Order: structure tokens, then sequence, then C-alpha cells
């Protein structure tokens, strides 16, 4: 099985669909999907992006992800 | 150099386009639209063809870049009608302009493959803007109104070809990657509008339509992003 670190890479990647090592809001969209209310999709993945995405540019890197 | 945000709500891509009950999320299709996992065929090749998708909300951003990927694909070296990418007031659900609603107030991006006026011009790239008022002339493939254009064979490209759509500082810019190589960031320049005014609020959208002739209207993804001036913050 796989380190604290390995794991968290791997989750990581997970939904990194296009492979550029960012997670976008539409990359999260998938991670979080019967099936929702839109409105309640936007809250979340807004949510995700005014806690984790410092630099506000839209996206989580992995220092972003991870904290530490 | 200007601060770039990606905006989730309103873009769509692959590999998981579609949601479980056939919705773009944040976006609506409508006419003969078809969103897939992979693309969306905006216009199929079948005989008088219609089909739009629009964002559910309004974009209110001063400064803004899209970028449209796509593929036009037709049997013949002559194809029919053509692709439109939007930023309008209102959505522009249904109607004869590139599949979506004539008198639109704002801009609407013309990829015209078809030459309806004989003028041996086509395919083309045209830049219309529209206040609500000016019905589009597509008997004249909309020369008469076209505030820039050019010349690209947009059809039947070994690779997806690409729109880079800039507005910054009043300027509307068009870039487009022509479909010869892999390399996504091979842009040149189209066209250009300085001091173009468009609604402070408006749906980014998309639309495609067939006449007699019919080529395949596929949109790969379309990416929003938010510009901010160097000094600002987002
Ligand atoms: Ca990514
Ligand atoms: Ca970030
Ligand atoms: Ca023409
Ligand atoms: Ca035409």
């Amino acid at each position: 099985e796989m380190s604290p670190q390995e794991l968290q890479l791997h989750y990581f990647k997970m939904h990194d669909y296009d492979g550029n090592n960012l997670l976008d809001g539409l990359e999260l969209s998938t991670a979080i999907t019967p099936l929702m209310s839109e409105d309640e999709l936007i809250n979340i993945i807004d949510g995700v992006l005014r806690d984790d995405d410092k630099n506000n540019d839209g996206y989580i890197d992995y220092a972003e992800f991870a904290k530490s | 150099l200007p601060h770039r945000r990606f905006e989730y709500k309103y873009s769509f891509k692959g590999p998981h386009l579609v949601q479980s009950d056939g919705t773009v999320p944040f976006w609506a299709h409508a006419g003969n639209a078809i969103p897939s996992s992979d693309q969306i065929r905006v216009a199929p090749s079948l005989k008088s063809q219609r089909g739009s998708v629009w964002t559910k909300t309004k974009a209110a951003f001063e400064n803004w870049e899209v970028e449209v990927t796509f593929r036009v694909t037709g049997r013949g070296r002559i194809g029919a009608d053509g692709l439109a990418i939007w930023y309008a007031e209102n959505q522009g659900l249904e109607g004869p302009v590139f599949g979506s609603a004539d008198l639109w107030n704002g801009v609407g991006i013309f990829f015209d493959s078809f030459d309806n006026d004989g003028k041996k011009n086509n395919p083309a790239i045209v830049i219309i803007g529209n206040n609500g008022q000016i019905h589009y002339d597509h008997q004249n493939d909309g020369a008469s109104q076209a505030l820039a254009s050019c010349q690209r064979d947009f059809r039947n490209k070994p690779y997806p070809v690409r729109a880079k759509i800039t507005y910054y500082q009043n300027t509307l810019t068009v870039m487009i990657n022509n479909g010869f190589t892999p390399d996504k960031n091979d842009y040149e320049f189209c066209a250009k509008v300085e001091n173009m005014i468009i609604p402070a609020q408006g749906h980014f959208g998309i639309s495609a339509a067939t006449g007699g002739l019919a080529d395949d209207h596929d949109v790969l993804s379309f990416l929003t992003f938010q510009l901010t001036e160097p000094g600002k913050e987002p």
C-alpha cells in the first residue's frame, strides 16, 4: 500500500483528466458526480476554490491541494 | 501582462462532458444539439439542422478570453452552413442565424463555410456586432455588416481547429489555430475590432446549422477565462 504522501498525489491526479497537474472546477464536477441540483454543485465547487485556490487563478495545484 | 482566471461555470470539455442525465453542466442545449462525453455535435450532417449551446447565466466580465476547439467535417470540398461563437445579452436558443436568434445584442463570430453571395471568399470568419436591431444578412455572408474578417479554411482539418477570442481593453481579437499540427498554441491572427462596445453582462454561446449541403459541427471544448489588467485584482 501507499504512504500518506503517495496517497495524496494519487487522489490529486485521479481527476486530472487533462494531465496538467492542476484541478479546475469542471474536473471537480466530475469528482462530485439521483443527481444534485446545479446550484448545490456550484456552491460546493465555489467553496473548494474559495478555500484551496490562493492565487485566484481558477486552478488548484498540488501545493494548494495538499497544504503540507 | 493580464491575470488569467479560469471560469468553470462558463466552460465545458471532455472526457466527461455530459452528465449521467444528458445535460452539459451550466449549459443549455437546444434544437438538435447533441452532447456526449467527448464532444457536442452542434449540427449534424443532416438536412436543415439547427443546434445551439448557451450558458445558463450571464457572465459579467469586463475583460475575457474564450478558447473554443472544434471540428467541421464534410464529405465534400464545399460544406454548409457553419458555426457561430457568441457573446450576447440574451440566450439565442433557436433561430435562423447559424442556428440561433437574429437581432442579438452583442457580438457573434461566424465561421462561414458557405459562399452565399458567390464572391469566392469562403470558408471565412467574420465578426458581426449587433445592437438588437439589425437582421443578419446571410445572403451576403454578412459582408454588409462585418466589422472585421479573414479567410481560413477551417474544414476537414487533421487536428481540431481552435479559436481564441479575446475581449480586452475594448478590443476584440480573434486568433485561429488552423488545425494542421497537434500544437494547440500555434495560433495565427485572424481579425481585430478596436473600441468595440458589447453589453456589460452576457451569455456565451455556440451554434450551428446546415442548409441543403450539411457538414458535421463538433465542438470539443469551450474554455472561458476572466482577464484582469496589471494593477487590479480578480
Ligand atoms: Ca487538470
Ligand atoms: Ca491556484
Ligand atoms: Ca462569400
Ligand atoms: Ca453564408
